[PDB]
């Protein structure tokens, strides 16, 4: 139902499984080499993370939706770190 | 020899309302009988105007200033048809959910010029991702192929 | 007239959807099964204000347009464990360095 997503700096960020699965990193890191339901983000700092975590609510929301769809807002002092994040988790 | 998507040269007008619930300023292309993309007078955010167009002609919609893909009816591709009763067709122009890291690169294109990519502290496949900015001859072939299969 | 909410304690957050027509109380029997903490332990905040369990989310102020998918509003939480209930400590996220010479 949920797992735990754990930053950099020690934040800890609960999530839906289902949203946290839309990246494909997520999926495998999961799995593992023993299952679990924590990952930790040794090079995603809080400030970036929760900007994903608000992009897979974003994403299942209004992904097959006849409602109008607003942009994904991105600060220019984020936007470098973020881009980093979103090819690691390829998402 | 013949493109698979072009506009075909029927002669039977539509009228045509090009609506932009985007927020993006919204270049139209028209895909002429040779299949080659001709652009059109931009709409702005928040408006729509009504349009001279005909069956069996092919559009798409992009950001004037980005070229980045939008949505058309829920797709990538419009095709007026005969007006039922005096109806227009509508075409509700909308952003796609891009991905996140294409959202990124649309962000990093937007504040940094193209010379100064190279100076960005990323890996090199993060410059490559940069470079290959949205194409609408590209997305053409893409949405070929996958029209035959 | 769904709600997205961010709620938030220490360095821990909850990233959760909810009705404008559910209340402040439903949303303590949401984080009861997350953290594992019943609701006659837990506060609820909205900027150091808390939150009346009968209240609808609503009417503390947590409308569909205030609260986004893509800008959750906050929530704070705070615990009572001890004796009396501990104060009110959301933990900031980290700062992003200086905008490199070449995005300004
Ligand atoms: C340009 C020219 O002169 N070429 C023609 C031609 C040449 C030769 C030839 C060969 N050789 C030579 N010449 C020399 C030696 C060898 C041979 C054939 C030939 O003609 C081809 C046959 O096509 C016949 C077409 O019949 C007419 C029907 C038709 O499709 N009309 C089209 C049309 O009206 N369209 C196309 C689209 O549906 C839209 C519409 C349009 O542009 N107008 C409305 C409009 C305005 C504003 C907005 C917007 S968008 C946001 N805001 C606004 C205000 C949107 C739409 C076009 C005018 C673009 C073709």
């Amino acid at each position: 139902m949920y797992v735990k997503l754990i930053s950099s700096d020690g934040h800890e960020f609960i999530v839906k499984r289902e949203h946290a699965l839309t990246s494909g990193t997520i999926k495998a890191m999961l799995s593992g080499p023993n299952e679990t339901n924590e990952v930790n983000f040794r090079e995603i700092p809080s400030h970036v993370l929760s900007k994903v975590c608000m992009y897979f609510t974003y994403k299942v929301r209004y992904t097959n939706s006849s409602t109008e769809i607003p942009e994904f807002p991105i600060a220019p002092e984020i936007a470098l770190e973020l881009l980093m994040a979103a090819n690691f988790l390829d998402c | 020899p013949r493109p698979v998507l072009r506009s075909v040269n029927s002669r039977e007008p539509s009228q045509v309302i090009f609506c932009n619930r985007s927020p993006r300023v919204v270049l139209p292309v028209w895909l002429n009988f040779d299949g080659e993309p001709q652009p059109y007078p931009t709409l702005p955010p928040g408006t729509g105007r009504r349009i001279h167009s005909y069956r069996g002609h092919l559009w798409l919609f992009r950001d004037a200033g980005t070229h980045d893909g939008l949505l058309v009816n829920q797709t990538e591709l419009f095709v007026p048809s005969l007006n039922v009763d005096g109806q227009p067709i509508f075409a509700n122009i909308t952003l796609p959910v891009y991905t996140l890291k294409e959202r990124c690169l649309q962000v990093v294109r937007s504040l940094v010029k193209p010379e100064n990519y190279r100076r960005l502290d990323i890996v090199r496949s993060l410059y490559e991702d940069l470079e290959d900015h949205p194409n609408v001859q590209k997305d053409l072939e893409r949405l070929t192929q996958e029209r035959i299969a | 007239m769904d709600v997205f909410l961010m709620i938030r304690r220490h360095k821990t957050t909850i990233f959760t959807d909810a009705k404008e027509s559910s209340t402040v109380f439903e949303l303590k029997r949401i984080v009861e099964g997350i953290l594992k903490r019943p609701p006659d332990e837990q506060r609820l905040y909205k900027d150091d204000q808390l939150l009346d369990d009968g209240k609808t989310l609503g009417e503390c102020g947590f409308t569909s347009q205030t609260a986004r998918p893509q800008a959750p509003a906050t929530v704070g939480l705070a615990f009572r464990a001890d004796d009396t209930f501990e104060a009110l400590c959301i933990e900031p996220f980290s700062s992003p360095p200086e905008l490199p010479d070449v995005m300004k």
